[PDB]
DNA sequence: TTGGAAAGTCCCCAGCGGAAAGTCCC
DNA sequence: AGGGACTTTCCGCTGGGGACTTTCCA
């Protein structure tokens, strides 16, 4: 009898609010809810129908699970987590009303203090095992279920993660997207100066990627020509073919370094001097 | 008479207020003509007299009533939100760098105001002018009452919740008061004090060093029309226009604007707009014009940056 | 088409930093600037404006100019040496970003294969004229500029040399400068005592030099009253006239002997018994 | 019981530790005893027994728990940072004339602080009381534990990395050690070891001598504020003082200083002051004081030197 | 609720010195 | 042996500047 997560939270969307703003935050979508179709978190205890409890908390991003200072507010929850009766009659479970409320970088220790008053911590992480920096711009959802063994004295499964869950406050981790691009065609030898515009990027993590098809370059600009995370101007790299006859359509896009990660792409069309 | 003057004023904007929270000398103040060298010290002057002297400096409001701003002048010789130095028995200008200002925060606006007011009424620093009207028989006496009374700490109290419904935290004065030495040597002859023009927070999104960091295109077909790509300081979409203009021969400007919408306003740093048709789309030669950003709400522009209308 | 130094860089003042200390150094002021004013290390060229490229390189002291095992860092450099595009339209060029990076004595031999094997050699100097000791307090700014004869095929013109750069570290060359004095008035039958705090001098090599009109003497003093090399402690030369009815201001000033340099004067002011 | 005495302290101000690339040879310790003319040298010995007897010396942290140190103890009948010598087996007196101290460089402190406390263990030298407190099961068994195993060399990689971040390299202490021979000849038994003055190197700033070397008026007012102009040799603008002084009827001292801001301390060197005021501003004849320099740090002085307080 | 800011926090880079540590040498 | 001085790290403040957080308003 073990615990398994049949519909995973969004990981990246939705922004944690502070306890000094909406009374209520939102609602944690699922990760295939739509704008037509919403779902929601969901797991799957397999080997038990019948009666039990399920309690979801909030834990540390990384590794040692140390229990994250966030608290998840909405129904049935207090103490920074959430807890509840298992449908006695059903073995798939959906949570439609989590809700994550950040904590300030200020009441942080407070926070911790109440994790360990209120006896939260699903992966027992020691006291001295708790120290160290917290992530607060991300979290995954702990699922400690509840059920009873065959004989009918209640049976604490195994704790299970979802992956984690994003901050959308934290550009380090959001979508990369073009919004403009002043120029869409040069020269093949490349050097066009083009002044194009985006979402927050980090300067020193972020690069124009033109891919084509067996071809990869890259623009040529400086961390200082990145304009307040919001434009890069760069010059065109030389295609492939240097004395092109016919013009050549050409992939252009963002590209994150730390992750791989790439915008949508961007047409772009070399041409003969 | 004798009496106190400013010989060079603070430049009133490009300079940021500074938090507690973000630590100490960040910038000193400024004045006119900041030549490429940084050169401005600004420096008051103690007139028809000549010998031992005190200037104070004070943080004052911008309203059409003077009051004293919760904010604090901090620094070199600077204290108490008051910046005091001394007029040599000789030389009679004073100068005063590495000065900055200190942001109070919005929500230790008023506890500030009522401790800055306290602090002036003890020294008897301008009571009457900046706390309240019926306070000016509080003047320092080597020490103009050295002790607040309870009526005294009342008056405050009513000035200092009334003055605070209503202060700018982004635009601040400076107030010099210059105080000569009576008969026992005590500096407690005070002089007409002077205010300064105005200063303005430069992390007021109203008031930042309107820029033009880049353009994609400095040239344009006086048929205009054309889109150019330019990146700036931040900007409110709503609160801003880029003018075109050039000055004409009759002393008068040709003015034009760029042409884009608020939607045009890429993320508060950049706007793609489109140039505005010159005043005559048949000359034969090429004509330089300007192009500057402009806030409608305060008509502060940028600085005046060259463009080249050519002819098609 | 030649090159021609408009504006020398200053000679002393400006220390090489380490690559230990910060990320880069400071940028070499021109031999022009003070307090009041902006200067510029530039250079002119003579018979050219257009398209070009140019090198700034670091060269020894003296006459055979193996390059130096000292780099020059900041904007657009790399391999310890400046390189970038000409203005085009211009022939006045300043470089306002240039530094100077010493090596350690320790990694000498390392510094100059580096200098071998990028191709840093604009006299050419042999590989066997290239053994010796190298002054590594002193360097020579080598500018390589290269335009394009009336023809259109690049043309290399010839290295051009600004006077030698000084670290300022070794005193026997430092700058002159006296910080305070415990008197500036004395008797004009002179023997006053005076103590004087300075920079860093030599006590072999320096000396109070008392300038006037048309007079001049100094000050008396052992080798042994020079304190740590910044403190002197010295009697008054005696004025031209021992009979003085009215008190006159004279000149006292630092002056090393060995170059004739003198630091910035301050008023004295001898005075009748 | 059979214990170890120290019999001369070495001296603790005034000798040079030296660095590895400085040579060798450069100076023995030095005894608290020893003269220019009587040169002594740390001396200890066995009590409560005699015949062959093993001493080692080796240097220690000063810090409240004791702990091995990075430096080494060189020349003389040292390896490996170990000064070793034979208890002759009659005479029970030991001294350590020759005896360097090298000074590891900053860079190079963990790996030989590493290096040190394995081989403490491999000899079992004290590795319980000096590398880590469940490591005391290492000792000196004809060669206690010859190899270490891989939890020990654990053990010896956290307490290397944990002693190292708060190391001060310009303070060591001498800890000697007796083992007396066996049933089997083999010198095993141990001695509670006894540690020694605590030494200072003589280069730290925050330990090189104070001399007031001269001093442009050695007399002044018992008002005081005279300004005074003060050679000296290396000194710290932020921890030194001027302290005047002179013994009172009672017994106790009046104490005065001088006033003097950290930017008044010339390139280390000198010092630009102004007298503080006499204890009597109206006696009739002058009275002979003392002036001298002191570090706060460790309140160390300068010799006192002679200053003369006439009344006015 | 959701989004977009403005208001309040942090804290890096770059240019200067000044000295400590670490090297050599009269 | 004995101490001065030169060459190679380490640190700290001044001046600004961008960007990350908490709070605020439509």
């Amino acid at each position: 009898a073990y615990v398994e997560i049949i519909e995973q939270p969004k990981q990246r969307g939705m922004r944690f609010r502070y306890k000094c703003e909406g009374r209520s935050a939102g609602s944690i979508p699922g990760e295939r809810s739509t704008d037509t179709t919403k779902t929601h978190p969901t797991i799957k205890i397999n080997g038990y129908t019948g009666p039990g409890t399920v309690r979801i908390s909030l834990v540390t991003k990384d590794p040692p699970h140390r229990p994250h200072p966030h608290e998840l507010v909405g129904k049935d929850c207090r103490d920074g987590y959430y807890e509840a009766d298992l449908c006695p009659d059903r073995s798939i479970h959906s949570f439609q009303n989590l809700g994550i409320q950040c904590v300030k970088k200020r009441d942080l220790e407070q926070a911790i203090s109440q994790r360990i008053q209120t006896n939260n911590n699903p992966f027992h992480v020691p006291i001295e095992e708790q120290r160290g920096d917290y992530d607060l711009n991300a979290v995954r959802l702990c699922f400690q279920v509840t059920v009873r063994d065959p004989a009918g004295r209640p049976l604490l499964l195994t704790p299970v993660l979802s992956h984690p869950i994003f901050d959308n406050r934290a550009p380090n981790t959001a979508e990369l997207k073009i919004c403009r691009v002043n120029r869409n065609s040069g020269s093949c030898l490349g050097g066009d100066e083009i002044f194009l515009l985006c979402d927050k990027v980090q300067k020193e993590d972020i690069e124009v990627y033109f891919t084509g098809p067996g071809w990869e370059a890259r623009g040529s600009f400086s961390q200082a020509d990145v304009h307040r995370q919001v434009a890069i101007v760069f010059r065109t790299p030389p295609y492939a073919d240097p004395s092109l006859q016919a013009p050549v359509r050409v992939s252009m896009q963002l590209r994150r370094p730390s992750d791989r990660e790439l915008s949508e792409p961007m047409e772009f069309q070399y041409l003969p001097d | 008479g004798p009496y106190l003057q400013i010989l060079e004023q603070p430049k009133q904007r490009g300079f940021r207020f500074r938090y507690v929270c973000e630590g100490p000398s960040h910038g000193g103040l400024p004045g006119a003509s900041s030549e490429k060298n940084k050169k401005s010290y600004p420096q008051v002057k103690i007139c028809n007299y000549v010998g031992p002297a005190k200037v104070i400096v004070q943080l004052v409001t911008n309203g059409k009533n003077i009051h004293l701003h919760a904010h604090s002048l901090v620094g070199k010789h600077c204290e108490d939100g008051v910046c005091t130095v001394t007029a040599g028995p000789k030389d009679m200008v004073v100068g005063f760098a590495n000065l900055g200002i200190l942001h109070v925060t919005k929500k230790k606006v008023f506890e500030t105001l009522e401790a800055r007011m306290t602090e002036a009424c003890i020294r008897g620093y301008n009571p009457g002018l900046l706390v309240h009207s019926d306070l000016a028989y509080l003047q320092a006496e080597g020490g103009g009452d050295r002790q607040l009374t309870d009526r005294e700490k009342e008056i405050i109290r009513q000035a200092a919740v009334q003055q605070t419904k209503e202060m700018d935290l982004s635009v601040v004065r400076l107030m010099f008061t210059a105080f000569l030495p009576d008969s026992t040597g005590s500096f407690t002859r005070r002089l007409e004090p002077v205010v300064s023009d105005a200063i303005y927070d430069s992390k007021a999104p109203n008031a930042s060093n309107l820029k033009i960091v880049r353009m994609d295109r400095t040239a344009g077909c006086v048929t205009g029309g054309e889109e150019i790509y330019l990146l700036c300081d931040k900007v409110q979409k709503d609160d801003i226009q880029i003018r075109f203009y050039e000055e004409e021969e009759n002393g008068g400007v040709w003015e034009g604007f760029g042409d884009f919408s608020p939607t045009d306003v890429h993320r508060q740093f950049a706007i793609v707009f489109k140039t505005p048709k010159y005043k005559d789309v048949n000359i034969t030669k090429p004509a330089s014009v300007f192009v500057q950003l402009r806030r409608k709400s305060d008509l502060e522009t940028s600085e005046p940056k060259p463009f080249l209308y050519y002819p098609e």
